[PDB]
């Protein structure tokens, strides 16, 4: 419950390893944030500061906004159950979303524009991109929306039915 | 976006064509589209079309204060925005090379030209000056705007009437046209532009009036704006692949006669207007 | 489902949809936004006359999260510097044959997230400007009787026009621009206080007390409504009044409604209805007594 | 703007770090590049000079004096960096056009030489071309063409008094300089790294400058006066981390590079500025090759 | 053309290059209208779901200033409730307005910066559009027809001027704007000026159940077709 | 242009006061503050909630209680994905922009921007992008917005006041506070709060000059130097030094003099920082 | 005759074509949704044709909406590391070539096509989302079918749709009466001045772009200028007839 604020002292090295929201100086960890303090205390006891970005193998849930016959283009939206405040593009490669016949899969198939797929993400990518892959069981569409404009429902982990049209869609199902 | 291309077979084939002395359009080399010029129902409103190419034309005088170029002089202007309406490839509030030498032609050619009488504008020194504005509206772009739009300019130019004015006990007073009938710009000489273009890798093959797609293809062109008496108030060949002297010679002297009819026609065409205004 | 905050990132329009359509299984649950206010539920105003020091008036108004700031700058316009000037006999008028009002908006960069830097830009603040600028005319809030300068020797001149500068800055943004812009040129009009200026025959210039100003006679107290349609689309309409940002991203139409009650009967001084069908006559007919509720509110903030 | 790698930079850092600095060049800490500068480049103007430095970029400046309509002292004075390639409104561009400016006008005499007459003052027109691409930090060249210019400027003599509109001899052998021989102020880009204080560096020294000051100075050693001190971004801000062999680092790695990640020591900033001022320092060493210079 | 006659005057594939193109005429204004079929949206209007559509509006002289940019925003709402821009998810739609022509307000001087809403010239702007879109065959889910309505006041009776002109419009009482959508909906409702809702709903009834712009539409839409069709025979 | 209403044609002139007596002007403001007093800092977060982080600064004009001069609103906008034409940065990029509100602008209708806001921009972009992190955000940006929504003195009238330089740096100083408060609302990885310091060697009569800290030209006949400082309390660091006026060699102990002052100030700015920040959360 | 129809004019189900063995096989210009109405989106002439349970709209447009299997002349606009980017039509975002989508293409044998170089390509793929794809094999066989780079000395000339149809359908000149490639190829009779028939290549994209060559230049021009002036001017088939006349004497 202790308040920190930029810049404050938090203690030196020898005592404390420096956690998110810290940093060093001359051999001093100090606060970068104005938030509490909460020491881990698992080696020394990880210190941090608490008032965020996506990284290699969190889960993201991210919003389809272009598909090409190669990569999906997503926006990413939610990073292990936070929503960010800023958003970040990410592109599922064909290769990334399926566990098998990788060959086989298209993209039409997997997800289409305005369909929210939850991702892994794969790495940080060159340019302004992440790179994320749906090639798993829990990974893939969770909210899929018709051409027909309604919400639909998951009838099988291949494709997405309406409830309302009564059509079947080809989708890259999450399977929980 | 960047502007389309015409594919290589197009550009082969109109190079091709114009080696034989033929063109797309089935006209001569030294041949213009057929030119229609038609005047707005509000004075000075012209609009041109060059066969497919259209440009609608008006000019505009509001007395304004003069400062910076013109601090007491009075001042006028030349605006040609193009728009997608021109092209998808243009952009608003996105100025293009093909517009800024468009923009740059017409204002050299009306200016350096000495048609309009500046001094005649300013109702006050250095306080009140007339400003005659003339808006180009590139309806369409099928090549050759800075032609079409030149004759457009002074169509309209000529075709426009300022509001009266009249300075009483030094009050300058300014009159709507439901107070007075608003006066005629006056108009020294007409200035007209005719845009060659040149195709042959060594510039020999010359066209008069090129078609969009034969603007794609051509290495070079050069604007001349003549008066009908044989003044050329500018000539613009900024750069592109070289043309002997003789050739632009003889495209200089074969704009005079084409300079000669359009002179005829905006005459004939002013003239015909004016009987429909005073029958 | 979601957690409510992600169901609110995504899917939002779903997630608002479920708040505005009370859920059939609860009896208790009232038809409310996000934010918890109800359709028919517009912000409260908040109005801090005064606040540029500078300015000859101001007003900073917030309602909810958005903040506008407006400040009435007066500068003085001699006759001679003005083109189409005529003594007047005591045309579109001096107001707008000399352009004596001159309001401006300004979105402020990163007031919200679509005004970022990098954000390409839209044409909010000028339809805006021209918005007020219209309205301020057609309202004839200001009159040109109070902006002229006279010399009245002892042949009568009027020696100069004051030009009002008015100048907005929406310090925060949350929706519903409008209102809260007009809001504050109304207070800061109201507010404005020029200085008494008068002809210097011998500096042969308008100069201007120190101490001594005129207030502007604003008359009448047009004040806008606006409002938002929400659709489910047995095509469900739900009328947002004061749509918050978000709410302007997902409702396409909306509603404007500026409306004068000074006269203790209603009149409409303009209306601005777009991007949708659902505000037929009827609910215009409905929503000129919304707005003059939102006028008797209001009333009472912009004493 | 500078571009080098983590490496490269850590190289030059830990170079520059040790007791006496070992400058890439091998050159002294208090030592300038050598200068080659002309006077007068450019005729009729009032003054005018180029210079151009061993690293390449080179600079030119012209002073217009023209008549204007007004002991006397208001900011006629304007100054206009013409860099190529840029929008015209730059960031580096309008910041030097303020800095210039800003040591010209910092003491107010300067103000006062272009006073004609109560009645009308010298509109003085100071244009600064970098003709070189902005290879380096411009700041230090231009300030040198402009001390140059400026000791090159003559003005027209005044035949007529004050009260009437000022009329001058036409011989510009007979005006007199502006400054003739206070000096024009001078501005030295200063570098720190550690506690070393480096002067004149090079685009790869001052990428790794833990801190850097724009100094303007002028002299009545020399009679040395401070006239503004602004702090350059230091561009290392702006570099790539370095990436240790096989987060948060807990320790200073030697070899790996790492952008200084706060300010500047409070006693540096003291021990930049008295440096420059100390007296025979690198101002006189600046203004004893400066003045040398034919004009 | 001018003011005085009561039919309009329309004509389409008035400019050739364009996808679709009409150009319209009526109350003495005249306004061109160049539109684009779906074409390569700049990644700023990208829409995921819909194509976005692109209103621009050219006034007779001078910049297009905020009072234009006004215009583009009221129909570039309208437009995009009534064409089906779900079907070109990525798309965009160009709409380039030209005005070509309007009533010269004989009792004021030019000004071209004027920055005042203009409902006078709304009508044929949205009917010039409409048409445009017809041309260009752009999917659309109803066709819509604009209106305007000027309440001026005279003696002790209220006069309802339809499709005034400028000079009108600015002695008019209150200026009204309605555009209904072909399901006789309403889509615009643009007005300024004081006036009661009772007299509002007045001009509503006066813009909504009158010439015959609906017919006018369809006749001169089904001349177009006819004559590009007569080869189906 | 097009994007605005534009004004009349004619240029229009300021009010210009009739000044019918000289005897009414009397006395020349004198500070009445001790020396090595601030004015009083209001200070607010949060005030823009849109922003991942703002912040609202206000002075008074001459320690004059509802007398308000200076009035700066700050948004910092959250680390951010960076522009695609430019898609990658190793180090998170600070951009600032600062506008004065066009209440506060020095022309209604203005050709040119000022060069006075550009160069507020480097100035407070200088100092703030040595007090934020930048290794921990790689591939973002961070925007800081400062409106200038008020001058301590109106813009027209600041010409007739010696210089205008002097009301730049009390602007700084402000823009640096208000924007390190807002980047600690924002979360943003600072290495200390970092506020901002102004002093000025004046000389008021003919004695010897003092150091004042927090000055305002009208206030002191003569300026003869000043000095603008953000400072890290924490770290004993400045980002961003700022120094103008004559003085002598000789007294290079005035300029360490006014430096130090110019950080106390920077010190007693930074109190109020802390304090808003600690009763923000 | 026909029955004009404007968009959201929804289709009486008396005209709406019923046949229980086939769903209504939906064409150009019409929508349908869930309740089962028919709503036209576009201004035209609504058309049914009971031996195939179809109906769409006849209407003549300017720019082409890709459309799975559809013949269009593409040209090329760029070569990346796998395909060659085509632009179908003007503005319309390019196509994707695959570099292997020609008869007997491989890695090694590709044809080297040229920025700009013009291809007569098939619609392989087509979605309101994705970006079209062309292809010049026919995927079951390998063979082009007539598709492939055009390589002959020739032009291209743009045309409305509705025209591109007319000249596509088999009974072009009977039911599409378009006669007037026939009359310069001196297959229609009686023209006068026939030359025995000028020699030519033509092919139509759906994409308005007809490619028409000939070793002669003006062969090319004529062909062109008869196309373009019976598209612009809706020319009934005797009226071709007078353009190809007054053509054939400017061609002299």
């Amino acid at each position: 419950p202790t308040l920190a604020l930029p810049g404050q002292l938090l203690g030196p090295i020898s005592k404390y390893q420096p956690g998110p929201g810290t940093h060093v100086h001359e051999s001093n960890l100090y606060s970068s944030l104005l938030g509490t303090v909460h020491v881990t205390q698992p080696e020394l006891p990880t210190i941090s500061v608490s008032a965020i970005l996506p990284e290699v193998g969190n889960i993201v849930l991210c919003r389809v906004i272009r598909i090409t016959p190669r990569q999906a283009v997503v926006t990413i939206l939610v990073c292990g159950d936070t929503v960010l405040d800023a958003e970040w593009q990410g592109l599922i490669r064909v290769q990334d979303i399926r566990a098998t016949e990788k060959d086989r899969v298209k993209v039409y198939e997997s997800f289409r524009p305005g369909d929210i797929v939850r991702a892994e993400v794969i790495s940080l990518g060159d340019q302004a991109n992440y790179y994320l892959s749906t090639a798993r069981n829990e990974l893939g569409v969770i909210l899929a929306t018709s051409e027909a404009g309604n919400t639909m429902y998951p009838v099988s982990w291949r494709e997405y039915r309406d409830p309302i049209t009564g059509l079947t869609e080809l989708r890259k199902v999450a399977k929980p | 976006p960047r502007e389309v291309e015409p594919s290589l077979s197009e550009r082969q084939f109109v190079l091709q064509a114009l080696q034989e002395g033929l063109r797309l359009d089935g006209r001569q080399l030294d041949q213009y589209r057929p030119l229609s010029l038609t005047f707005g129902d509000q004075y000075g409103v012209a609009d041109v079309t060059f066969g497919k190419t259209r440009v609608l034309a008006k000019a505009s005088a509001e007395v304004t204060v003069p400062y910076a170029d013109r601090p007491l002089d009075g001042i006028f202007t030349i605006a040609t925005e193009l728009s997608p309406m021109t092209s998808p490839t243009f952009e608003v509030n996105r100025p293009t090379e093909t517009e800024v030498l468009l923009s740059r032609l017409l204002e050299k050619t009306i200016r350096r030209s000495g048609a309009l009488d500046t001094e005649s504008l300013c109702l006050v020194a250095g306080q009140k000056c007339w400003s005659i504005r003339v808006d180009v509206h590139v309806m369409s772009h099928d090549g050759n705007l800075v032609d079409a739009a030149c004759i457009a300019v002074v169509a309209a130019l000529r075709h426009f009437r300022k509001p009266d004015t009249s300075i009483e006990s030094g009050v300058l007073t300014i009159y709507t046209p439901a107070e007075r009938e608003p006066v005629p710009l006056s108009w020294l000489h007409t200035p007209f532009c005719v845009t060659w273009s040149f195709f042959g890798d060594e510039g020999e093959i010359a066209v008069l009036d090129a078609t969009w797609l034969e603007e794609q293809v051509r290495v070079g062109s050069c604007t001349i704006s003549m008066n009908k008496h044989g003044e050329i108030c500018q000539i613009a060949k900024l750069g592109g692949t070289p043309v002997e002297a003789v050739s632009l010679l003889q495209c200089t002297s074969i704009a005079l006669t084409k300079v000669k009819e359009f002179s005829d026609l905006v005459d004939k065409k002013l003239a015909e207007d004016f009987k429909r205004r005073n029958p | 489902t979601f957690p409510r905050g992600i169901f609110a990132k995504l899917s939002p329009h779903p997630y608002l949809l479920r708040t505005l359509c009370p859920d059939p299984s609860n009896s208790s649950s009232t038809p409310q936004r996000t934010n918890g206010r109800r359709p028919n539920e517009a912000r409260p105003f908040r109005v801090n006359l005064g606040s540029l020091s500078h300015a000859h008036g101001s007003a900073l108004v917030r309602a909810g999260d958005t903040t506008v700031l407006c400040g009435v700058r007066g500068e003085v316009l001699p006759v001679e510097r003005i083109p189409l000037f005529r003594q007047p006999d005591v045309g579109r008028g001096e107001l707008k044959e000399y352009d004596l009002l001159v309001p401006n908006i300004e979105l402020a960069t990163g007031s919200a997230p679509q005004f970022l830097p990098g954000v390409p830009p839209t044409a909010l603040a000028q339809t805006l400007s021209t918005r007020v600028y219209s309205l301020l005319h057609s309202t004839r809030l200001v009159s040109a009787e109070e902006l002229r300068i006279w010399y009245r020797p002892v042949q009568d001149r009027v020696v100069a026009y004051w030009v009002l500068y008015i100048d907005l800055v929406f310090l925060s943004f949350d929706g519903n621009p409008f209102d809260v812009a007009w809001a504050a040129v109304v207070a800061a009009l109201r507010d404005t206080k020029l200085p008494v200026a008068r002809w210097d025959p011998d500096r042969e210039m308008v100069v201007c007390s120190k101490t001594e100003t005129m207030k502007l006679t604003i008359k009448g107290l047009p004040i806008a409504c606006s409002a938002a349609v929400f659709l489910e689309k047995k095509n469900r309409h739900w009328i947002l009044l004061d749509p918050d940002r978000l709410e302007e991203s997902l409702c396409k139409e909306v509603i404007t409604m500026v409306v004068d009650f000074s006269d203790g009967e209603t009149r409409i001084r303009a209306i601005e209805k777009q991007g949708g069908t659902v505000f037929g006559r009827e609910l215009i007919r409905s929503f000129a007594l919304v707005a003059e509720d939102r006028w008797k509110v209001v009333k009472e903030v912009m004493k | 703007h500078v571009l080098l790698s983590p490496a490269e930079l850590a190289y030059l850092h830990a170079s520059l770090s040790l007791t006496p600095p070992i400058r890439p060049d091998g050159r002294s800490p208090t030592q300038f590049r050598p200068l080659i500068a002309e006077t007068g480049i450019l005729p009729g103007a009032n003054g005018s000079a180029r210079v151009c430095f061993a690293d390449g970029t080179e600079a030119i400046v012209g002073v217009k004096a023209e008549v204007e309509k007004t002991t006397g002292e208001a900011s006629w004075v304007e100054i206009t960096v013409e860099i190529p390639g840029v929008r015209d409104d730059d960031s580096g561009m309008v910041f030097l056009a303020q800095l210039l400016g800003e040591a010209l006008l910092a003491d107010g005499e300067f103000v006062k030489k272009l006073w004609i007459n109560r009645r009308y003052h010298w509109k003085l027109y100071i244009d600064i071309l970098l003709i070189s691409p902005p290879l380096s930090y411009p700041l230090p060249l231009l300030s040198l063409t402009t001390h140059l210019a400026l000791l090159s400027t003559r003005l027209p003599r005044l035949k007529s008094e004050g009260d009437e509109d000022p009329y001058f001899d036409d011989d510009w052998a007979v005006a007199p300089y502006l400054f003739p021989r206070t000096r024009p102020p001078i501005t030295l880009l200063v570098m720190a790294v550690g506690n070393n204080i480096l002067f004149d560096p090079s685009k790869e020294e001052l990428a790794v400058a833990d801190v850097a000051l724009a100094v303007s100075v002028t002299a009545t050693g020399r009679k040395l006066r401070l006239l503004s001190i602004r702090t350059i971004d230091p561009p290392s801000r702006l570099t790539p981390p370095g990436v240790p062999n096989s987060s948060e680092p807990i320790e200073p790695i030697e070899g790996v590079w790492r952008a200084p990640r706060g300010g500047a020591k409070r006693l540096v900033l003291g021990a930049l500025v008295q440096k420059v001022l100390e007296k025979g320092g690198v101002v006189d060493e600046v203004l004893d090759a400066l003045e040398g210079v034919e004009l | 053309t001018t003011t005085a006659t009561t039919a309009p005057e329309a004509a389409l594939g008035v400019l050739p290059r364009a996808d679709g193109s009409a150009r319209y005429s009526h109350a003495g204004y005249t306004v061109t209208a160049s539109v684009n079929g779906p074409i390569e949206a700049q990644r700023r209007d990208e829409h995921p779901y819909e194509a976005h559509v692109d209103v621009i509006v050219r006034p007779a002289a001078g910049v297009g200033g905020t009072r234009e940019r006004h215009l583009e925003s009221i129909l570039q709402s309208s437009f995009a409730q009534i064409i089906l821009v779900k079907s070109f998810p990525r798309s965009l739609i160009q709409i380039v307005l030209q005005v070509e022509e309007s009533p010269e307000n004989e009792y004021v001087n030019t000004k071209l910066v004027q920055a005042s809403l203009n409902f006078a010239v709304m009508p044929a702007l949205f009917q010039t559009a409409m048409l445009a879109l017809l041309s260009a065959g752009v999917p659309m889910r109803a066709t819509a027809t604009a209106t305007a309505i000027a309440l001026a006041s005279e003696n002790g009776a209220t006069k309802t001027l339809i499709d005034p002109s400028p000079r009108q419009v600015e002695l008019a009482q209150s200026v009204h704007v309605f555009a209904f959508t072909s399901q006789d909906e309403l889509l615009l409702a643009e007005s300024e000026g004081d006036f009661t809702i009772k007299e509002w709903d007045a001009a509503y009834e006066t813009a909504k159940n009158i010439p015959d712009l609906r017919h006018f539409i369809r006749s001169t839409m089904e001349a177009k077709v006819a004559t590009d069709l007569h080869w189906k025979s | 242009d097009r994007r605005r209403i534009n004004g009349p044609a004619g240029a229009t002139i300021p009010p210009v006061y009739e000044d019918s007596g000289i005897s009414e002007v009397k006395a020349l403001k004198i500070r009445s503050r001790p020396s090595n007093i601030i004015r009083k800092i209001y200070l607010k977060t949060g005030v823009t909630p849109s922003a991942s982080g703002s912040a609202y600064l206000e002075l008074e004009t001459s320690a004059n209680s509802g007398v308000s001069g200076l009035k700066l609103s700050c948004t910092v906008h959250g680390p951010r994905s960076l522009p695609r034409s430019s898609p990658f940065s190793p180090h998170m990029v600070v951009s600032t922009h600062v506008k004065y509100a066009p209440f506060a602008t020095k022309q209604r209708r203005g050709y040119l921007r000022d060069p006075t806001e550009r160069d507020l921009g480097i100035h407070l972009e200088a100092a703030l992008r040595g007090a934020i992190i930048a290794d921990r955000w790689p591939k973002s940006g961070v925007d800081i917005i400062i409106s200038i929504i008020e001058g301590d003195q109106d813009r027209e009238a600041s010409k007739t006041q010696g210089d205008e330089v002097w009301d730049m740096m009390n602007t700084l100083s402000g823009c640096i506070t208000v924007a390190s408060a807002a980047l600690a609302d924002a979360g943003i990885d600072c290495v200390d709060t970092v506020a901002g310091g102004v002093a000025a060697l004046v000389q008021d009569s003919d004695g010897s000059p003092e150091i004042v800290v927090d000055p305002i030209p009208s206030e002191h006949r003569k300026i003869l130097a000043a000095c603008c400082v953000a400072y890290l309390p924490m770290r004993d660091e400045v980002t961003n030094l700022w120094f103008r006026g004559d003085l002598p060699a000789s007294d290079m102990d005035l300029y360490t003099e006014l430096v130090e002052k110019g950080i106390q100030a920077s010190r007693s700015a930074n109190r109020v920082l802390v304090d808003c920040l600690t009763e923000t959360v | 005759t026909r029955p004009f129809v404007l968009p959201g004019e929804t289709i009486d189900p008396s005209l709406v074509p019923t046949h229980p063995k086939h769903p209504l096989r939906l064409g150009p210009g019409l929508r349908h949704v869930p309740p089962s109405d028919i709503i036209p989106t576009v201004a035209g002439q609504l058309i049914t044709n009971l031996n195939k349970n179809s109906m769409w709209v006849e209407y003549n447009s300017q720019r082409y909406v890709p459309t799975q299997n559809d013949l269009v002349l593409a040209q090329v606009l760029r070569s990346t590391q796998d395909s060659y980017l085509c632009l179908i039509t003007p503005h319309t975002p390019p196509a994707t070539l695959p570099h292997l989508a020609f008869e007997s293409a491989t890695k090694k044998t590709r044809p080297q096509l040229q920025p700009g170089q013009l291809v007569y390509a098939r619609v392989s793929l087509a979605n309101r989302h994705m970006d079209p794809e062309l292809e010049c094999v026919n995927p079951s066989t390998g063979k082009a079918d007539g598709l492939g780079p055009i390589t002959g000395p020739g032009c291209v000339f743009e045309v409305s749709l509705g025209f591109a149809r007319r000249l596509l359908m088999a009974k072009s000149r009977e039911e599409g009466k378009v006669g007037v490639l026939e009359m310069l190829a001196g297959e229609d009779p009686s023209i006068g001045e026939a030359g025995a028939g000028l020699a030519f290549e033509t092919a139509v994209g759906r994409n308005g772009r007809v490619w028409v060559g000939s070793e002669d230049v003006k062969t090319v021009i004529i062909v062109g200028r008869a196309l373009q002036e019976t598209d612009r001017g809706n020319l009934t088939i005797e009226g071709q007839r007078k353009l190809v006349r007054r053509l054939l004497r400017e061609m002299r």
